[PDB]
């Protein structure tokens, strides 16, 4: 009889413990392993794959394939805006349901850079130049192209290579941010503007489209796992 | 008596464990097996493309 | 979570009437909303539903030409319009929200629609 | 599992184009922010430990709860074992096509007093039995049945007031991995059932009060918790958007892609 | 359309009440039971053949298989004086049964 | 140039002149089954010149109001040559594929297709209580097509073909997690995918299990101005790679 003394926390069930427990089927012989293609070891290999983001949520486009197409035409003024949304990858409804924003809703904190790829799905005889900007918080949303060129921008010339990458950087005061909507950890805005026009020849349609993708860089990280707010239940599935 | 001594999760110390049961399906979880090979989902492409070079020659 | 219907109505035979079901306490576009009719000398009777995300309505084969269901994603409201009102259309109408498969967990309180002259 | 850190960058004027790519190749671009702007040298100490497949999945989740009553003939519970009746563990397991893990299985048993009419009820502690029946064995049809002898079927006994019971289960499968999805039929004639119900053959789990009904009825409830250990996972799958409808199949009613805003330039 | 045939039952307080309804063909254990109070509010009682919804007392019990089904209250109280419908979820469209109103014996 | 390929398999050849790269699987190439991985004891058949060759399916027309198409993959080639005859006489079989989707238009047309190959794509039924019948799930080398609207619940055994849920209840923009490729008419002309054998068992019956699905979905619709050619077809050719069979019996 070795003398022991039991501490608080005895005979409790904490659902995230790590103990050993006796097996119910002793000396069971399991099936040998197989080489199956596509083994995932970390959930940050799924978030680094880019998926199409629905920028065009206009209340009659969400139940169609028109949510993904960004309309681009040939104008008569200059400096117009194409799109714009805030950079909240887990609270803003544009980036909420993508392949990166669905992993983020299982976690509480996030940090790292974010890639944004744009593909020009027009005709091969159409030209154009765009301005893809990102502005850190503190002021408002940029209302002109003149206010948007003062931030982190890139100028995209369409041609043989049909894609361009705008890489937003990690500019934050803290090391991490909140996935939920917090004004203390706001992240800024992403806008797009016309640099020059879309110039097409005769017998070519002047209205084009643009697809947008979003992934994560190699310094992306997540923290503090929780339950997603998307799936729900009342009674048992039977 | 066995007694694998491994290092602890810390920020920028050791712990001890013994296995008590005869079945390997009754140990603890792994929790410290960190492996990353993301190139099979982000670069599933036969010919290797360099980042600074153009994609289509 | 509760569904709040409008008040009771009255109409002439041949006119039209429009009900309401203001849903609150949950996300409106996630679930479909169904309409059930109960005459005072009969049992319950299913009319149709509407998908609020895509405005897709599917009716029963008896209420196909009289009923028109509609909704708006802004004010979280679902409307139902009855047309060519006869005396058979005097009943109590419920709005319910379908859940896992065929179960209606949340109901309204009902509106009394009566036709007369 | 430390993440990559950023290197310093200088102004460039060259014929190298890291920002221009081609997305039609099915290839995700490997650019860093030190290719499109001037950066400083930071060294990141952030780790990717909390996003591993072991840390994501090895947490206890409730999969069922069943009730049974003392003062009743054939008051006992049964459950055909699956993972498709709750919404939260079904969505986490269905991010992958194939899985392979051990289990850790915890039960939480509670009781309630039912409205008897006898004066001054006073009961002892209740003892419960949970018997697992592999596919093919004999099943109980009442509370005092011969099938509760448990000569080879495993079972646990538990007295109320102690720590909850807990076992461990190895990878019990016919194939080389568990399947979450199955695009096929049982019959070779392609009739009958279709889907993941053809591969689900895991057994039944029975529950009863070992004590006899003294003077008042007692209604008990047992909750079942699953915890995957030693996890392997292959072929990731996009997360489910629509709500789940049934258990045996993957049917849905169609929903919009995301929620809507008023404009394309609104923030 | 599946015909769901169920009119007015009477029982004293504190007794066993049994309400039954019969389908036209097999509905494969897909039955639901509802309760309409005399003020006009409906709520779900039993969302399968036997499974109780959360918030329903343990007086209620469901059974049945195949075509014939039943609903049992083991101790009648004053709150259980209402109208009880049964509903099938096996075939388009949803069909409900007729009511069955409970009343006091003498 | 990185824009030209030439694939040779058996007595068939595919040449292309503008193309993206070729996408290979999850990084792995098809190969025969090993000895420490096998479980069936009799010797397999490896005919490998008579079955591993390019088979061309029927062509579909890309219209302006077009939603998408799909094929279930070891079922489209079930009446194709000596590949569909070995499937009838044998009980087991395992096979990797190479898929070549081809769609050409001028420099005055525009549009964009997503060519994705998804494993174990269980489809959903229109009526929430049933499962879809076999003739609605797949045709023999004929495309089943998506819709821009929702199928009604009054249909008993049909497939729910609202294209934005991809038939499986997910987001259609998230389908870029499978091995995929785009056909942009501005840049591209064709898409080539190489798929290995993916299953949880080393061999399987090829008649009650479809382990691959090829979807082609137009994200940006086809457009042209008046005078350009209105008829634009899409053609799919599939070649088995490293196919083998066990369990020879009567013809079924
Ligand atoms: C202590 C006695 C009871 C023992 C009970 C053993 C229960 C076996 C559980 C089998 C696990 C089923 C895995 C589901 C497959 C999936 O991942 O979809």
């Amino acid at each position: 009889g070795l003398p022991v003394m039991t501490t608080p926390g005895s005979t409790q069930f904490l659902t995230s413990d790590d103990f050993q427990s006796p097996s119910a089927m002793p000396q069971f012989d399991v099936t040998p392993e197989m080489q199956i293609p596509g083994r995932v070891n970390n959930l940050m290999e799924i978030a680094e794959v880019d998926s199409v983001v629905p920028v065009n949520n206009t209340e009659d486009n969400v139940s169609s394939l028109k949510a993904y197409q960004i309309p681009v035409q040939s104008n008569s003024d200059n400096g117009k805006q194409v799109f714009g949304f805030p950079l909240q990858p887990g609270a803003n409804n544009v980036l909420n349901r993508t392949l990166l924003g669905e992993i983020l809703n299982y976690y509480t904190h996030w940090s790292g850079s974010i890639k944004l790829t744009f593909m020009f799905c027009g005709s091969a005889m159409a030209t154009g130049k765009f301005l893809l900007a990102y502005s850190p918080p503190g002021a408002g949303v940029p209302k002109n192209r003149k206010d948007a060129m003062l931030g982190t921008h890139v100028i995209w010339d369409v041609g043989l290579q049909s894609s361009c990458v705008l890489c937003v950087p990690w500019i934050s005061q803290t090391h991490y941010r909140y996935v939920v909507e917090d004004e203390y950890t706001a992240a800024g805005y992403v806008t797009c503007w016309y640099q020059t026009n879309i110039v097409v020849p005769a017998d070519v349609q002047s209205s084009c489209d643009i697809l947008c993708f979003v992934s994560a860089c190699n310094d992306f990280s997540v923290r503090m796992l929780k339950d997603t707010p998307f799936i729900r239940q009342d009674t048992f599935y039977q | 008596m066995g007694a694998q001594v491994s290092t602890q999760k810390t920020g920028a110390i050791h712990y001890t464990n013994i296995n008590y049961y005869k079945d390997a399906a009754s140990n603890s979880a792994n929790r410290q097996d960190f492996t990353q090979d993301p190139g099979k989902f982000t670069e599933p492409v036969k010919d290797i493309m360099v980042k600074t070079m153009p994609a289509l020659n | 979570v509760q569904l709040q219907q409008s008040a009771a109505e009255l109409a002439r035979p041949g006119a039209s009437v429009k009900m309401s079901c203001k849903a609150s306490g949950y996300t409106f576009t996630t679930y479909t909303m169904h309409w059930v009719k109960q005459r005072p000398g009969q049992g319950l009777e299913w009319i149709g539903y509407i998908n609020p995300s895509s405005r897709y309505t599917e009716y029963n084969q008896k209420f196909k030409d009289k009923t028109t269901l509609t909704a708006d994603k802004s004010s979280s409201t679902a409307y139902m319009q009855l047309s060519s009102l006869t005396f058979e259309d005097s009943a109590v109408y419920y709005c319910a929200r379908r859940s896992e498969a065929d179960r209606f967990v949340y109901w309204g309180q009902g509106t009394l629609v009566t036709v007369s002259a | 599992a430390r993440v990559a850190d950023t290197i310093s960058s200088r102004p460039t004027n060259s014929e190298s184009i890291p920002a221009l790519t081609a997305a039609e190749t099915g290839h995700t671009s490997q650019v860093v922010p030190s290719d499109t702007m001037q950066t400083r040298h930071v060294k990141n100490y952030h780790s990717r430990s909390e996003s591993s497949i072991e840390n994501f999945l090895c947490r206890s989740a409730c999969v069922y709860y069943a009730t049974y009553t003392n003062n009743s003939k054939k008051g006992f519970a049964e459950w055909v074992i699956n993972t498709r009746q709750v919404a939260q563990l079904r969505r986490k397991l269905e991010l992958f096509t194939y899985l392979r893990f051990d289990l850790e299985l915890t039960f939480v048993i509670t009781s309630a007093q039912q409205p008897s009419t006898a004066s001054s009820v006073d009961a002892p502690v209740q003892t419960h039995q949970i018997m697992y029946v592999p596919p093919g064995g004999p099943v109980p049809t009442k509370v005092k049945d011969y099938a509760w002898q448990t000569s080879t079927n495993p079972s646990v006994f538990w007295t109320e007031g102690n720590a909850p019971p807990r076992m461990s289960i190895p990878f019990i499968s016919i194939g080389n991995a568990y399947s979450c999805f199955y695009d096929g039929w049982t019959q070779f004639s392609r009739n009958g059932v279709y889907g993941i119900n053809t591969l689900n053959n895991m057994g039944t789990l029975y529950m009863r009060h070992v004590n006899e009904a003294g003077q008042g009825p007692i209604k008990s409830t047992v909750r079942i918790y699953f915890k995957p250990k030693h996890v392997k996972a292959w072929v990731p799958r996009p997360p489910r958007l629509c709500q789940y409808e049934k258990q045996k199949n993957v049917n849905f009613s169609p929903i919009g892609v995301t929620t809507s805003r008023t404009d394309i330039i609104t923030t | 359309d599946i015909q769901m045939t169920q009119s007015s039952l009477s029982a004293s307080l504190g007794d066993r009440v049994t309400i039954s309804c019969r389908a036209s063909q097999d509905i494969s254990n897909y039955l639901n039971w509802y309760q309409q109070k005399p003020d006009g509010s409906v709520k779900l009682l039993i969302y399968y053949t036997s499974t109780l919804h959360s918030g329903v007392p343990s007086r209620f019990s469901g059974s049945g298989s195949g075509t014939d089904y039943s609903l049992t209250i083991n101790s009648l109280e004053q709150e259980d004086i209402a109208t009880y419908f049964c509903q099938q979820g096996n075939t388009f469209p949803f069909t409900f049964g007729g009511g069955t109103k409970l009343e006091i014996r003498r | 140039s990185d824009r030209v390929r030439s694939i040779t398999l058996g007595n068939s050849t595919i040449t292309t002149q503008e193309c993206a790269n070729v996408v290979v699987g999850y990084g792995v190439w098809p190969e025969y089954l090993k000895d420490n991985e096998a479980t069936a004891e009799d010797q397999p058949t490896q005919p490998d010149v008579a079955t591993c060759r390019f088979y061309t399916l029927e062509s579909v027309q890309w219209m302006k109001n077009s939603a998408g198409w799909w094929w279930k993959l070891p079922d489209a080639l079930s009446q194709m040559g000596l590949f569909g005859q070995n499937m009838q006489y044998h009980y087991l079989g395992r096979t990797g594929y190479t898929i070549h989707v081809q769609c050409n238009a001028s420099k005055f047309h525009q549009g964009c297709l997503l060519v994705v190959c998804v494993p174990e794509a269980e489809m959903g039924c229109s009526n929430l209580n049933n499962t879809p019948e076999f003739s609605e799930l797949s045709g023999g080398d004929s495309a089943r097509m998506f819709t821009d609207t929702q199928v009604g619940e009054s249909n008993a055994k049909k497939v729910q073909t609202a294209v934005w849920n991809a038939g499986m209840g997910v987001g259609v923009g998230n389908l870029t997690i499978f091995p995929h490729q785009w056909i942009n008419l501005r840049t591209n002309n064709s898409a080539t995918l190489v798929m290995p054998y993916i299953n949880s068992v080393p061999m399987d019956n090829m008649f009650r299990h479809n382990n691959l699905t090829l979807m082609i979905i137009p994200f940006v619709p086809l457009n042209y101005s008046e005078g350009s050619s209105p008829y634009v077809p899409i053609t799919v050719t599939i070649a088995p790679m490293c196919a083998e069979y066990n369990g020879l019996r009567l013809a079924s």
